[PDB]
């Protein structure tokens, strides 16, 4: 028994929480968004350095 | 002209240094109450969902002061306590009965 | 004495509502029980309606939270990750059945394992 | 006998699955380890993105 | 495929703070959950990872 | 939480986690404190009867 | 008389009761089989435990 709870305290401290990949997945996503948005505004910037 | 776009001048940098210091599980509102937008972070639930969350090593030294398991729902965390009061008064008439029989 | 008696006979009073306080006998002995009682259910009263507000609260919370991640698998997997065939709505309510028998924080191995 | 045979079934039962966490353990020692290779991939990924 | 279906959901969930339509409210980034839906896959593609 | 634990709607104006670990870990002891004497008056109670 | 004193310890498992007690008080051990359903087995009232 006190073997089997050393193995369970093992388990539940490798719960492996991926929550800081998942947040890098989530602002790398987000930013992209925001890349494509911010490249539609320098596109309209050019046309209207091109009048 | 000039003034304009000295504002927007590192506009897209300015941004992004702002972004990269927010938390992004803040910005996941639930409404309990159909009026009240809380953090879902920011509930009673979700106090244990997370080995990152904010309250989380506080919270795990209170599971561990009341001998409640870490698996135990959250919900569990009153009722428990509740019983150990209960276990207290017990344990006392107990002690009382039998210094008054010895 | 005179403090206990009264604390009793506003207990019993609260308890028994409009019905009549039953005549008995009082000594010091059977003042002695009643008051350990009433001390007793006081301090029970008070502990169960802090868990029962509590609940309630987490009731909502629980509610609140099933419809976040309803929503998100709908809009991530689809209706369709609701038209499960019979043995998989089998398997899954045998693993929910299973969780709210443990009373587990969540559907976990680190959680089932140690129950 | 009986409260032997008892101990006996209980002592197999803890044993299979002590046998069974140490595998579990095992299983998920290496998830953890690809887990923060990920980690450093998606690291990547986002540097990229900046 | 299923990674990014979930990526866009969890990501339009942070933006859409439920909260009632303020037709003001300065989403994050400036991003609105048609920007994100725009980095799903190929409907082909979504279709055939959900069946 | 806190209410439980305490009893004493000692209106304390400034609640802290740190006082709530504390309380309950008190809690416990109190309960651990009763079982132990209990137990020394089960061993008074044995010895008188021996 | 012993039935009463049984119910009652059963229900009040609290209450340190003899049979000498309510031998010696009758109309008290009326009062607290009266009670003993207003009060639920843990002690606490019963239309908070029924909450």
């Amino acid at each position: 028994q006190e073997q089997i709870q050393t193995a369970e305290r093992e388990i539940v401290g490798q719960d492996l929480n991926c929550e800081r990949a998942q947040d890098l997945c989530r602002r790398s996503l987000l930013l992209r968004a925001f890349n494509k948005k911010r490249e539609e505004e320098c596109e309209a910037l050019c046309q209207s350095n091109k009048k | 002209i000039i003034q304009e776009s000295q504002r927007l001048q590192d506009s897209i940098q300015k941004e992004v240094k702002h972004f990269s210091a927010i938390c992004l599980p803040a910005l996941l509102k639930v409404s309990t109450d159909g009026f009240n937008l809380l953090p879902s972070r920011e509930l009673s639930i979700n106090r244990m969902s997370n080995t990152h969350a904010p309250y989380y090593g506080i919270f795990k030294g209170i599971y561990e002061s009341v001998r409640l398991p870490l698996y135990k729902a959250p919900e569990s965390v009153l009722s428990h306590v509740a019983d150990m009061k209960k276990q207290l008064f017990f344990l006392r008439s107990q002690l009382s009965s039998r210094s008054e029989a010895i | 004495m005179d403090e206990k008696s009264t604390k009793i006979i506003m207990w019993l009073k609260k308890m028994f509502g409009d019905k009549p306080l039953p005549p008995y006998e009082v000594n010091t002995r059977t003042m002695e029980i009643l008051y350990q009682l009433a001390e007793w259910n006081e301090a029970r009263d008070k502990d169960l309606s802090l868990v029962t507000e509590d609940l309630k609260l987490k009731s909502a919370e629980v509610k609140a939270e099933a419809k976040y991640l309803q929503d998100l698998l709908t809009e991530g997997l689809g209706p369709s990750y609701t038209n499960l065939s019979r043995m998989g709505n089998n398997y899954l309510n045998q693993i929910v059945d299973s969780c709210l028998a443990l009373e587990l924080k969540n559907s976990s191995l680190s959680s089932y394992i140690p129950a | 006998e009986e409260e032997v045979k008892a101990l006996q079934k209980q002592k197999n039962l803890h044993i299979r699955r002590r046998n069974k966490l140490q595998m579990v353990e095992s299983g998920n020692r290496q998830m953890c380890l690809k887990s923060k290779d990920k980690e450093e991939e998606t690291g990547r990924a986002f540097q990229e993105v900046l | 495929g299923l990674q990014q279906c979930m990526l866009v959901s969890e990501c339009s969930r942070l933006l859409t703070a439920d909260s009632v339509p303020p037709s003001d409210s300065t989403s994050i980034l400036g991003l609105d959950k048609q920007d994100l839906l725009d980095l799903l896959p190929p409907n082909m593609l979504v279709l055939w990872v959900r069946d | 939480l806190y209410q439980l634990l305490d009893g004493d709607n000692t209106q304390k104006l400034f609640r802290t986690y740190d006082g709530l670990e504390s309380v309950a870990q008190k809690l416990s002891q109190d309960i651990a404190s009763m079982r132990d004497q209990l137990e020394v008056s089960e061993q008074e109670h044995s010895l008188l009867l021996s | 008389m012993a039935q009463t004193l049984q119910y009652v310890s059963s229900r009040l498992s609290m209450l340190q009761i003899d049979e000498e007690d309510l031998e010696r008080n009758a109309q008290f051990g009326k009062v607290l089989i009266e009670l003993c359903p207003l009060l639920g087995p843990n002690g606490g009232s019963a239309n908070l435990n029924r909450e």
